[PDB]
Order: structure tokens, then sequence, then C-alpha cells
């Protein structure tokens, strides 16, 4: 049949924060579904928890649940939407694991929900790691030598089987979570520990070694007609043994005869056959014996995965788009092509001319001790994608478009540093996410292919092409400026080098290569996605520059332009968000009339979507390149505010290039982002500010820091997140961190801010439109500042906080949108102490709360300032009046410290987490309980808690103690906690420090004698000291809480029921009145 | 700095460089949108005449080697590529590209704009051409030379690559574990099939053989009667370059067949000419079918098809003979890929179940044939 009858209402699963290994790819995966099925006439429903997504858009189904995703809660969704279909393939393990569930409590018989996109028994076919290799026999295909493991005595079995070094890989995870390379015995149990307790079937699938070997991937996608086709194929860049998600791959595969490609080809359809999955799209991996050809199958997702997204954007063809439909009946050939505007069918296999390239985006800097070493397990935040003509030309691109500072490849190390080899030929042995720079080093310091080779097992097809642009760039060293013919210019340009690196290898500025480059008549031409190779005609404007003869850019003359610039790969301090907000800016707009162009190169993101925008350019964000389509789009306005930090300090580049930039100027963004100015700003406006002092140099730091007195924040111009950001203590601690501060800084200084104590964290976000100011919203923190932002929870409406000091930072807000001049949005962040408010901050452009504000307002605060920008003011737009929603909203974080072991899960100034959640109630109470349920706690209400406070918290910590007896908690503290308590009339039981005795917190915590901890610490060393409760609690998966307003937090959680009820977003914003 | 250039008959030149003999090359020019398996293709006789444009920038990657070649030589008439790769980079490597090229004495051009080149082809169709590769190549005579070029429509090119003395394949297929096996026993072949050389790729043969049959391959012009006098237990009708129009020998002799009870099968040309065979007419299309990634229907199943295509020339659909059924049709353009007869034991195919290169797909419209064989032996 076509479409299916017996199916009316469907149930989306979402993926929940983003983490670690499961990230941005499910909300494009998710979102695609949603438009796919409504686009159908299916009515859609999907929760998820996450309120910067896209997904989560009211308007984008007819039921949006932002509620945790837990079996229980979703249940009670079933309940009361009474769904007939659930699809759980578009929210990566998060949904699978939770599908399975459903069915395990036999909720889903309960209801009479149809499980469809894949069966349950597909999904364990594939998920279970036994089972697959079962299945791989079965059909003939190889695997790696292997063995099953439930214990640790069984692991170690088959260990002293296949023998180190060994690959672990636990059933039910993925990015490659809970695994990892036993080189040794020692490192064997650790992961094996880890992944058993990761393991939701509490299996392994252990390997032998195939480290070195070539790695692939398969996009498959079949129908329930049999039909079967392979999506994308891709080469890894980086060799077995390096999870691909933390490696640089290409489409299509590059060293495969198409004999082998054509085994790889049909192993793969053999596997989705064998396996059960019968609507939709799969992964199939694979591990090639590049000496032989050896084919070996390395395992299957039965859903959507990272690679069809990149798949995706590489071919243009839209795999969840495609797969959703799929899974309600419609068959492949049914199905239009839609880029080719639909002359085609879906029913044929993608050709590409051109490569594409992807780059993953890591933040170590973010995790001092952790290990920072490439391997079986997922360790990155982000990617960037880019498409060119070459492979060098992709691999450039890929490498600016990355926004780490590169503008190819930059140097690492220096050439008269007689230790240089021998760092080199570490960074390539063992991979680091700095690999691709070292192995240019490799071949400036005199290493060959082959030594290159050697090291690192990155075939030579790549390695020659390195080498061949690091003989290019000595070329341009050694002849300069002068050398830099028309001939050779255009050599340059043609194999992707970048104005910029051009520029310090001439050792002249970029501003003068993109001169030489106007007198050559040398600019590229624009190149489309088409999902064949130029075989048909595209009516789509999705396109790529490459430096070639034909321009198929084809600009209108028609209308008046929007550009939006995005945001790049996401990283931790600049994620989703600023999708949405990109998304919501091109929705408006061309609502409004408007022709929208988007640029941007993430392919995990909706804002790369062919659909989102009139127009779209998969190019780095850089100034060149930006420049280069102005050039032939000619623009009425640029939006510079809504991409994160890199369109930000693009601003006044942009602007003096002659780019038109509407909203905030690039003046009035460098008042709020450089910290003089802004402690100007301040000063001018007779505004409250700590003792403070702009610095640029150690001497004079250490001079003003005497002055200011410790403690005090080292803060950065020129950044988000906190990066660099410290808190200092004294001198040295100072001289320690003062230089990286700098290095982050953009030539403007650095402030030194008195520490504020015991001072609640406020947010604000705002829209000035010149005439106006209207308040988004006012969020109070949880965790007091000091905690960064983006790392605290939050509640909107506050919770603590009087009306009186609450207008106060309304018109603090109001005074400084107009001085600054403020044209769109602007977030204000206060602290407050002693019922004084403080001014910390102005982020001059939309910000990260902006999606969770304007979910729990019910106002579209991108879409509002995003016609602000474009000449509509509040007044016109009739969105003057502050709204104040009649119920809570909190909004709680996920950090990745379970990711990085070695590190010290405390938290500071410096943001960390990866994602958030989303938690509505009717009170605070249920709010929080909402928010910290959804946000993955294993928090309990009841059981031991463990008290280990800090001299400040010595008052309060009575009141918790108690708060959790009135609970049924039982307590424990260490010595001092328990004298305190003892005084107050609580008499803990008494718990021994490591260094104290036997059995200790470690023992207790280690034997699961808690169920919460509650945990603050004060200073450098004290930190250090308690270092070990908190990555013991972790380990073990206990609650703990690093600051005593977020005990009190959990604490009020406790009088709430999460499951309770729930509640659709179209409910929550009728409720508006 | 070693020049090479490509003019088209429309005068549209792509300046570039020489990656292949030096020399001059004109022909009907083509685009291919095969990713993998141009080794494959440029050894594929259907090439012939041709000036192949390949749409996967990078060239060459995996070298060259023996197995990889189709016929005993290289038939394109010329390669239009973006880039050839630094080094080979493929353990089944035997020679570089560029040798390969220069030792089969083959002009060819790299750095120019394929997608441009494409887009015209595809926009404006095909277009005749002519590459000159050396020192100074002359712009103005290269367009001459494509200018002067007669065109493949009405040419007859079959005659051209066919085999001089027919002659017997027994040899199976490759393996990634045996490579290409040993040729067989005859003995060891139960059926025995006739083939007529239009100019036919080893797979065809191999497959064949694969499928249990002993061949005996024949020059184009062989006539029916010759034929019919060794007892085939089959016949089949080979792929080739040219017009099939032009061929009445063939054609002829196959309507000679068609009154006898023989199996029949043809791929791509020999679809061509049993349909012309069966009264049908054959449409030169505007660019033809060059790839695959190419879906195909099964009319009959309604199941779909990845299949490797290489045709320059159709046969119309609404000019078949009633005799004459679809069984397959082409879902980029609905052109019709399958026929069989209605009363006869004969059918063909457009495309190439053979692949070599590419998927796999169509491999079962041989056992077809397989039955058709096993059951006339029966009688
Ligand atoms: N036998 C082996 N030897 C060496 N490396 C291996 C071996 N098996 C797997 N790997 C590496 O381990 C990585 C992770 O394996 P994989 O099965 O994809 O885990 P996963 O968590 O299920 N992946 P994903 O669902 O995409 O997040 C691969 O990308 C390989 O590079
Ligand atoms: N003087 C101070 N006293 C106490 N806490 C402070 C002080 N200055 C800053 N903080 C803390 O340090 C955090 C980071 O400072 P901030 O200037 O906002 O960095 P940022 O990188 O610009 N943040 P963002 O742009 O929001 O991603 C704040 O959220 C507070 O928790
Ligand atoms: C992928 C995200 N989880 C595993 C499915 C761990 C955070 C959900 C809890
Ligand atoms: N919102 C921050 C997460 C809080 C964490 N449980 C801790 O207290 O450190
Ligand atoms: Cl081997
Ligand atoms: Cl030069
Ligand atoms: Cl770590
Ligand atoms: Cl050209
Ligand atoms: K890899
Ligand atoms: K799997
Ligand atoms: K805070
Ligand atoms: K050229
Ligand atoms: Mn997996
Ligand atoms: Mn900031
Ligand atoms: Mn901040």
């Amino acid at each position: 049949m076509p479409k299916r009858t017996d199916i009316k209402s469907i149930l989306i699963l979402g993926a929940g924060p983003i983490v670690i290994g499961q990230a941005c790819e499910f909300d494009y995966s998710g979102a695609q579904a949603c438009k796919a099925l409504r686009e159908e006439g299916y009515r859609v429903i999907l929760v998820n928890s996450n309120p910067a997504t896209i997904m989560t858009d009211p308007e984008m189904a007819d039921a949006t649940y932002i509620e945790p995703i837990h079996w229980e809660v979703v249940r009670k969704i079933i309940e009361k939407e009474r769904p007939d279909a659930v699809l759980p393939t578009m929210g990566g393990q998060t949904a699978l694991n939770c599908a399975l569930e459903l069915e395990r409590q036999g909720v889903l018989e309960e209801f009479g929900v149809t499980m469809i996109g894949a069966t349950a028994d597909a999904i364990d076919k594939a998920e279970d790691r036994r089972r697959f290799d079962v299945a791989m026999k079965k059909i003939g295909l190889e695997t790696a030598r292997s063995g099953i493991a439930h214990t640790m005595e069984e692991a170690l079995a088959v260990a002293a089987d296949v023998g180190f070094p060994c690959i672990i890989r636990p059933s039910f995870t993925m990015g490659g979570s809970g695994g990892g390379i036993a080189y040794n015995r020692e490192e064997f149990e650790e992961i094996c520990a880890r992944g058993l307790d990761l393991s939701p079937t509490k299996e392994l699938l252990i390997d032998e070694s195939l480290i070195g070997w070539k790695e692939y991937e398969m996009e498959v996608v079949r129908d329930k007609n049999d039909n079967c086709i392979i999506v994308c194929s891709i080469e890894n860049f980086d060799a077995m043994g390096i999870h691909t998600g933390d490696s640089i791959t290409v489409a299509p595969a590059q060293t495969l005869t198409d004999k082998e490609y054509q085994i790889m080809r049909n192993a793969s359809m053999a596997v989705l056959r064998e396996i059960g999955v019968e609507t939709g799209g799969s992964n199939v991996q694979f591990a090639v014996n590049p000496k032989n050809g050896r084919l070996i199958v390395i395992e299957m997702n039965p859903r959507v995965s990272r690679s069809s997204a990149l798949a995706s954007k590489a071919t243009g063809f839209p795999i969840a788009k495609v797969a959703a439909k799929l899974a309600v009946g419609y068959t492949l050939d049914e199905l239009m092509n839609d880029i080719t505007g639909g002359r085609t069918p879906a029913s044929f296999e993608p050709s590409i001319d051109y490569v594409v390239t992807k780059i993953p985006r890591f933040n170590f800097e973010k995790f001092a001790g952790a290990n920072d070493r490439l391997t079986t397990q997922m360790k990155s935040v982000g990617e960037v994608m880019a498409i060119g003509r070459t492979q060098q030309e992709s691999l450039q691109k890929a490498l600016r478009g990355l926004e780490v500072g590169a503008t190819g490849f930059d140097p690492k190390v220096s050439l008269d540093d007689p230790e240089a080899l021998t760092k080199i030929r570490r960074e390539l042995k063992d991979a680091g996410a700095d690999r691709i720079w070292y192995i240019a080093d490799a071949f400036r310091a005199g290493l060959s292919v082959d030594g290159v080779f050697n090291l690192t097992n990155i075939d030579r097809w790549f390695l020659v092409q390195i080498e061949e642009l690091v003989r290019l760039e000595e070329k341009v060293a050694e002849v300069g400026i002068t050398g830099l013919n028309a001939d050779f210019l255009r050599q340059l340009k043609r194999k992707g080098f970048a104005d910029a690196r051009l520029a310090k290898l001439a050792g002249v500025r970029e501003a003068e290569i993109r001169k030489l480059r106007d007198q050559y008549d040398l600019h590229p031409v624009y190149k489309r996605v088409d999902t064949c190779a130029a075989e048909f005609a595209t009516d789509t404007a999705y396109m790529y520059s490459t430096y070639e003869e034909e321009c198929e850019a084809n600009p209108s003359t028609d209308r008046e332009k929007i550009m939006v610039l995005g945001g790049g790969p996401n990283r931790i301090g600049q994620g989703i968000e600023f999708d949405y907000c990109c998304v919501h800016a091109s929705l408006a707009l061309r609502e409004d009339g408007y022709e929208t162009i988007m640029v941007n190169c993430n392919p995990e993101t909706v804002s790369t979507d062919y659909d989102t925008s009139d127009r779209l350019y998969f190019e780095p964000v850089t100034l060149e390149d930006v420049l280069e389509i102005v050039r032939i789009e000619k623009p009425k306005g640029v939006i510079v505010q809504y991409g994160g930090q890199t369109p930000l300090k693009l601003a006044r580049a942009l602007e003096a290039a002659g780019v038109p930039v509407i909203g905030t100027s690039p003046d009035a963004i460098d008042r709020a982002e450089d910290r003089e100015r802004f402690q100007h700003a301040v000063e001018r406006l007779k505004l409250k500010q700590p003792a403070n002092a702009t610095v640029t140099a150690i001497e004079m730091a250490v001079e003003k820091a005497k002055e200011i007195g410790y403690p005090l924040v080292v803060r950065p111009s020129y950044v988000l997140g906190g990066r660099a950001m410290e808190i200092v203590y004294d001198e040295a601690d100072l001289r320690r961190y003062f230089q990286t501060a700098v290095s982050v800084s953009n030539d403007a200084p650095v402030l030194l801010d008195h520490f504020l104590d015991d001072a609640v964290e406020v947010d604000v976000d705002a829209i000035c439109d010149g005439e106006m100011v209207l308040i988004g919203g006012i969020m109070e923190h949880i965790e007091q500042a000091g905690v960064h932002s983006g790392d605290s929870a939050c509640s909107l409406p506050a919770y603590t906080l009087s009306q009186e000091i609450q207008d106060v930072m309304r018109q603090q807000v109001q005074k400084l949108a107009f001085e600054l001049q403020v044209r769109g949005l602007m977030n204000v962040q206060f602290a407050v102490k002693n019922n004084e408010v403080y001014l910390i901050e102005v982020n001059p452009r939309a910000a990260r709360t902006v999606p969770f504000v304007s979910k729990a307002t019910g106002v579209p605060l991108a879409k509002v300032a995003a016609r602000v920008m474009a000449g509509k003011s509040l007044a016109e737009q009739g969105v003057t009046k502050e709204v104040i929603p009649p119920y809570y909203s909190v909004k709680e974080v996920v950090l990745p410290f379970n990711k990085f072991p070695g590190v010290d899960p405390l938290l500071g100034p410096e943001m960390r987490s990866t994602g958030e959640v989303m938690g509505v109630g009717r009170t605070f109470a249920e709010a929080f309980a909402k928010a910290q349920l959804g946000s993955n706690s294993t928090m309990k209400k009841h059981g031991r808690a463990l008290l280990s406070v800090r001299e400040g918290d010595k008052e309060r910590v009575v009141d918790l103690a108690a708060k959790l007896l009135k609970q049924g908690f039982e307590l424990d503290a260490t010595h001092g906690t328990a004298i305190v308590l003892g005084e107050a009339g609580i008499n803990p039981r008494l718990v021994n420090k490591v260094h104290e005795g036997r059995p200790h917190i470690q023992d207790r915590i280690k034997n699961g004698e808690y169920t919460y901890i509650i945990n603050t610490t004060s200073g450098r060393r004290a930190i250090e000291d308690s270092r070990v409760i908190r990555r013991s609690a972790l380990q073990y998966k206990v609650h703990y809480d690093t600051t005593l307003n977020g005990g009190f937090a959990t604490a009020m959680a406790l009088n709430a029921d999460a499951t309770e009820k729930v509640i659709s977003v179209q409910e929550m914003h009728a409720q508006i009145k | 700095i070693k020049s090479a250039l490509l003019v088209l008959e429309d005068g549209t030149q792509f300046h570039g460089r020489a990656i292949g003999a030096t020399g001059s090359a004109v022909g009907e020019v083509v685009f291919n949108t095969s990713m993998t398996g141009y080794q494959e293709i440029l050894t594929d006789p259907s090439y012939s005449r041709q000036i192949v444009t390949l749409t996967y920038p990078h060239i060459g990657n995996v070298g060259t080697n023996d197995a990889d070649e189709e016929s005993s030589q290289v038939h394109a008439q010329g390669l239009v590529i973006r880039d050839l790769p630094l080094i080979a980079s493929n353990f089944r490597n035997t020679e570089d590209l560029s040798s390969y090229l220069k030792r089969h004495n083959i002009v060819a051009i790299a750095d120019i704009d394929t997608r441009k080149l494409t887009r015209l082809l595809r926009e404006k169709g095909a277009q005749n051409g002519c590459i000159i590769a050396g020192d100074n190549p002359d712009a103005a005579l290269a367009l001459e030379k494509a200018r002067a070029f007669p065109g493949l429509n009405g040419m007859d090119l079959a005659k051209e690559v066919t085999t001089a003395e027919a002659y017997s394949w027994t040899q199976g297929s490759w393996t990634l574990t045996g490579g290409l096996p040993q040729a067989k026993k005859e003995d060891e072949l139960p059926f025995h099939v006739v083939a007529y050389d239009f100019g036919a790729k080893r797979n065809i043969l191999r497959m064949l053989v694969d499928r249990g049959c002993r061949l005996t391959i024949v020059p184009a012009q062989t006539s029916a009667e010759d034929v019919l006098k060794m007892n085939p237990d089959g016949i089949f009708l080979s792929n080739g370059p040219g017009d099939p129009a032009p061929c009445d020998y063939a054609i002829t002799a196959i309507q000679k067949f068609l009154e006898t009870d023989i199996p029949v099968f043809g791929i791509c040309l020999g679809h061509q000419l049993l349909a012309l065979a069966s009264g049908a007419k054959t449409v030169k299309m505007k660019f033809g079918h060059h790839g695959g990634n190419h879906p195909v229907k099964d009319v009959e199943k309604n199941v779909v098809m990845i299949t490797a295509q290489n045709h320059g020339f159709a046969v119309d659909e609404a000019t078949l003979p009633a005799n004459l059924r679809v069984t397959h049709k082409s879902l980029f353009d609905g052109t019709l890929q399958g026929i069989h007869r209605t009363d006869k034991p004969a059918f063909s195919f457009q495309g190439h179940p053979e692949a070599s290169p590419g998927p796999h797909d169509a491999a079962p419209l041989f056992d077809h044939f397989i039955e058709l064989i096993e059951q006339y032996r029966k009688t």
C-alpha cells in the first residue's frame, strides 16, 4: 500500500539533552521526521526534555511535550495522547532504549501503540552484541575475534583469549560509551567495569585488535517492498582505533576498487536484511585490511546516526525525512527526490561531483586533567563539514571552518626546535585532537610519507596530499608576495588555500591577498549540491564555493535579501541554541517577504537544511568566505548576532569591508565585548559593578590586584562560556592563569573583578528597538554567582528574588539597552549581594537562554528580535509587554564529567556543560524535580545521605540536614560537619575521611551506602583535598550536589512528583493570558 | 608543463593538463557518473569512438590492474577528468593511471571543469569533441576535427570491434580470495551458448560461464544458419558500440533465430537488435544513460533495482510490436529498459546485468535465461 490507514497519530521519541556522543544529529533527525509526517497528514506527538531544540517548537508538531524522557513519564503521555504508532528511531540511544523499556514494561501493549520504523526485535538484534555477531556469521560476514562478557571474571577469560590490545564494546551503548582499548590488564578492568555498569544489557563484546586497518561506513535505506539503496559511503581519515565520531572522515569512499565497493555494498544490504530493518535507513560499519581487502563487519545502528546527518548534508539526500515516510508504509519509488524538484524518485543512489570532509570539534582545554588522546570512546563535542571539488580543497575549507583559530595548516612546532621531531613523533603515534596540524609539521620537519604512515596508519592517499600543500606553502614563503602571480595565486586558491594563510606565509596582511585577488579577478564560483552529479537539474540553492569556471549562484535581483551567519561546529558554550535562533530568524524574515540567505557549515543543524532558507551557502564562517558571498548576493543586511562568538568577532571587519551589518552595531558589540569599554559604560550610567580593573600585563595586573583585593575573577575580553576564566586567591594564582586569559582576549583587555561571595546570579534576556525595551525574562540561578550561568540551573520566574530587586534590574537593563544602542536581542548578567544589584556583563546578542525563555514565555524572541533588526518595531509587531507565565520553568544542565574521569567534577566560572533540560511545574519544587529527573539525575527519595560541607555553609547545613531527616534520610557526615550538626542537636553518623581511617567515605560510597551526597568546598587546596568524594560519587552513580543552594533545591524537589502530571507546550502557552 | 585541450563541436573550450598519450582524440563526448570502476569503464568496447568524461573528480585513486579490464584494450577514445591523484593507493594496483593511459596510448586531459561540461551535455545533449594534448594545442584545429566528426548516428561500430575468428570461453568470475579463476574444461559445462560478439564485456561471459555455460564467441556478422548448425542450447547477444540500427546482418539473423524455439538473450545493443528484429524502433537519446546508480523497475514485480547503464540509444516504447511486452523501465526518465517476447523465449535488458563496474542488482536477469535454456532442453 501507500501511506498507512490504521495509523493516524505518531509519537516521536526525542533524544533528550545534548551529551558527548549523542548530540545535535537527532534534533536534526527528530525535526526531519516531524516535518515529514505532518506534511503527510499525521498527528505528530513528540517528547523532548531539551528546550533549545527546534523540534520542541510548538508550531512544529501537533503535541509537544517538554518532559523528562522516562518511560513512566512517557507512559503518562501515551496514556494521555493515545498515540497509534511510536517512532523510536530518531532519538539515538535514548530513544531506542526508551522504546524498549516501554515495550518491556508492557506499556505499549497496554495502550495499543504500534512500533514503527524498526521493530523491537530488529533493534535488539543489532543493539545486542552477541546476537549481532551471531547474525554476521549466519550471513557469512566476518567479524573480529571476540567473545561476550557478562561479568568481570568472564571478561577476564575472553581477554586472556583474544589478547592485548583488545577492544571493549558494550551492548546498548553508542558513542563508544563505556568502551575503550585495553592495552594491558590494569586498563582492562577499569574499562570493563565501566561498560558492564554502563550496559543496559550488562553485556560487553570483547574484540582482538584491528587497529590501523581502514575504517568505512555505509548509509543504507530499505523499504517495505524490499528495495535497498546506499545513500552514502564514507572513508575514515583516522584509522580503526579512533571512534568514527572522533575521526576526520570523507565522502565518498576513496581507496576501494569497484570490486571492493560492491562487496561492501552487498554486505551492507545483507546485514539490514538479516537484522530486520525493513522500513528505514541504517549505518553499517566496516574495517578493511589495506593489505588485502579483507573485510570485517564492525556493527550496525538500527536508527538514524550522526553519519546520516553528515551523509545527508553530503548528498542532498534527506535520510530522516525519507525514513519517516517509509515507516508509514511509503516506498522509495513512491517518494520524490526533494532537490531535483521531485523530477526523480527517491529510489536511487546518489552520485556526487565533489569531496566532502568532516572534522570533529573538541574542547579538551576545558578539561585540564583529562586524557586527551583519541580512542574508541568519543570525546568530541561537535563537527564541521566542508565541500570542495577536490580533497585538498575540501580539507582546507574544513580546517578553516572549524573555528579553532586555524587558517588551514598553521604550524604547531618551530622549525628550529631540537625537540621538534620528537614532539611530532608522539603526536603522530598517539593521536590527539591536534594530529592534523602535526602531520603538516612532520612534513616541514623532514619526515617522509612513509615515515608518517608508519606512525599514523593514515592512508598515503591522504598523506601525499598534505605533503603537497606543505611544499606549496614553502614556495609561498620563499617567493613571498612578489611571487604571487596570478597563475600561482590561482593555483593556490584551487588547492583551498585561505587568503589568511597565504598572508602569514607571505608576511603580509590578509587584506592584501584579498586585494591581490581582486586585481587578478580571482574569485570562486559556486556549485550546487544535487544528489546526482549534474545528471539532472535542481531548483534548490544549496551551494559551496570553489575555484573553477562556471558559477551556478544565479542571484536574485528581485528582492531584498537578508543574510544570517551561522555558528559553525557545536561546542561547549555555543551549541544548538544558536541554531534555533538562526532557524527562526530565517523563518521569520522569510515569512515577512525577505529573501533569506544562510551561511553555516555545521551538518547536524536544521539551519543547514535546504528547506530552511531561500539560499544556503555551505561554507566556513570566515571573513573571506562571507565577503565572497556578499560580493555576489549584495544583500540588504547581515545578521551577526545569532551565531555565537564567531560572527560577533567578524563584525568590525565586515562592516569595515562594506558589509551592511543589521541590528546591534559592531561598535556597540565591541562596547559590550571589550571589558574596559563595558566597565566605562557601567560607570557612565552611574551603575554598580564590583571593584575592578582592566589589565594587559601581569606586573600591572598583580599591582592592580592588590587594590581590588582577592579573591578575584579573571575575565578575558571577547569570550563566552567563561573561556580561560578563573577565580584567583593570590598573586601566584594570578601569574599562573594570566597569559592564558590574554591569549583568548582578542587584543582586548582582561578584567580583574573582585569576587562576589554569597550572591545570587541573574540572567536577563531583552529586546531593544531603539524606541522601547522588551523584557523577555528574568531567570534566577540556583547556583550562586561564581558558577557559570551555563552550568547553573535556573528558574523563571525567579523563586527567591524580591520584586523590588527585580524591578531594579529591569531598569538597569533598559538603561543599558539604550546607552549601548542595542538593536535586537541582548542578555544581561547581574549578581545580587546584600540587596544590592551588581552588573557582571552584557552579551550584545542572542543568548543560550533565549530558546528556554521563549518556550517558557510563549514569545518567539528570536523571531521578534529578527524583525526588529530588519526594521519592524516592537510596537508594530505588538510585542510590547513582558510575559510572566502562570507556571514555573526550571532549566537544568547535563555535564560531561563522566566522559573524562581524570577530571575533578567541580563547578566553576568556566562553562563545561554540554546540554540542558527544561522542567515545568505548578511550583518551583515541581519545576525543579522535573528538571532534575530529565537531567538524568540518580537521586532517590530515601536512603543515606552524605554531608561534607565547607565553613561558610555551616549555618544552612543544619536546615538542610533537618530537611533530609524529615524526608526519612539517614545522615552521615565527616568530622567538622558532624561537629556543627551535633551542636544543632543533629547527630549524624561519623564517617572517616580518606586520610582518617577505615572504612571511609570512598569505601562507603563505593559500597553503595549512599543515595545522596552533598559536598561543598572552598579554595584551591581544599578542593583538591575533596576531589575523591566527587570522583567516586560520579563513578558510582550517586546524585551529588556541590552547592548548598543546589542541595536546598534538591531538598524541595523531594516534595514533588515529576511523573504526576504532564502538559503539552500548546497547553502551557494557552494558560497564558 | 604539458598541455591539453578539449574542444566541443559548439566551440566550447576546456583547457587543462595532459595526462595520457600525446596527440589528438575525437569522438562523441559522454559523461559517466560512476564513482568507482574507471578502469572497467575504459576497457568497455561500447565506449569506442567516445570521449569519456567522469563526474567524480578524483580519478585513479586505486591505480589499475589486469583483472579490472573488461576487454583486451581501452576502447574509450579519450579521457576527461577533474583531478588525477598524486598516488594510487590500493593493494590491487599494478600501474598508476597515467602510465596505463600512456601505455594504451590514450590521449587524456585533466584539470578541467567537468561539472560545467556535464551540465552542458545534459543541457544541450551529446556533442562531439576533440582533445589535443601536446606542446601548443591548436584550438581552431581541435574545433575543426570535432566539427568534422561524423557522428555515431548511423554508425555501425559493432563490426569494428568484433572478433575476427569465433572462439570458446569457459572462464568463470573473479574472487577476492582467488582472483580470476582458471578456465574450465568444456565437459564441466552443461549448457552451450553461442554468443554474438558485438563488442562484448568479459564480465558477461564470465557470469554466463558462471551459470554453467560453455561459450562460443562469434563475429557479429555470423549467419544464423552457420549458427543453428552448432546446436546451441541458447543464443546470446552482447553489448557493443555505435548505432544498432545499421547492423542489418545481425538483424536479419536474429529474425532467423526467432523462428526457432531457441532461447535468446540480449544485453544493451543485443537488446536493441532483438527489438529491432521484432520490428520495434530505436532512437538516439539526448545524452543517454551512463552511470551505476540508475533505478530500473521490474514492472512485473514492481521491484526496483540499481543498475549499471551505458547507452546512447534506446528502443521506442510507443512503437513496440504487440509481440513485444515491456518487462522494465527506467525510473529516471521512464525509458524502456527491458522487453520480452510474448510468443517466443526471447527477452532482453537495456542495462548491464553483468555490472563491472556497478551494482549487482540486475544479475538475476541471467537466471531467467538459464530457465529458458533448461526448458528448451527438456524439449
Ligand atoms: N576490533 C577492533 N579493533 C580496533 N578498533 C576497533 C575494533 N572494533 C571497533 N574499533 C573502533 O572502535 C570504534 C567504536 O565501535 P562502535 O561499534 O561503532 O561503537 P558504537 O558506540 O556502537 N558507535 P556509535 O553508535 O556510532 O556511537 C570504531 O569506530 C573503531 O574505530
Ligand atoms: N565578580 C564576580 N563575582 C562572582 N561571580 C562572578 C563575578 N564575575 C563573574 N562571575 C561568575 O563568572 C561567570 C562567567 O563570567 P562571564 O563574564 O559572564 O563570562 P562569559 O564567558 O562572558 N559568559 P557567557 O557570554 O554568558 O557565555 C558568571 O556567570 C559568574 O558565575
Ligand atoms: C545517550 C544518552 N544516555 C544513554 C542513552 C546517557 C546520558 C541517556 C541517559
Ligand atoms: N546545575 C549544575 C549541576 C549540579 C551538580 N549536581 C553539582 O551540584 O555540582
Ligand atoms: Cl588479515
Ligand atoms: Cl610561479
Ligand atoms: Cl579522562
Ligand atoms: Cl575548464
Ligand atoms: K576511525
Ligand atoms: K549496533
Ligand atoms: K550561577
Ligand atoms: K583548467
Ligand atoms: Mn553503534
Ligand atoms: Mn559573555
Ligand atoms: Mn556570562
